[PDB]
């Protein structure tokens, strides 16, 4: 690394990486709607007696 | 006058029954209608058809 390597390049770190050490960060929440929901396929049909 | 058994035959379609005005309902709202239950709790004059 000392000696055969003549020029480098550097740039900002990522932010995709995250050390080990903060493994919290990444804990996140996702919502599921109740499994008892029914969704409506038929349509609305509107009429009148008169 | 006839004899009949429990005559479904009235004089006069009666005005006040029990001291009481007896409802009067058109055909057409009956028809419209969906608490049907308890307007029929107590009994009504349909008109306004043949």
């Amino acid at each position: 690394s000392k000696m055969n390597v003549s020029y480098r390049l550097y740039i900002k770190t990522p932010a995709c990486l995250l050390p080990l050490s903060d493994y919290m960060r990444a804990q996140h929440d996702y919502v599921s709607p109740s499994s008892s929901r029914v969704y409506i396929k038929d349509p609305a049909v509107v009429y009148t007696r008169s | 006058r006839f004899g009949f058994r429990d005559s479904p035959f009235c004089t006069s379609l009666p005005r006040t029954i029990m001291g009481n005005d007896v409802r009067r309902i058109s055909y057409n709202v009956f028809s419209m209608m969906e608490d049907i239950d308890d307007v029929i709790s107590e009994g009504f004059i349909l008109y306004d058809a043949y």
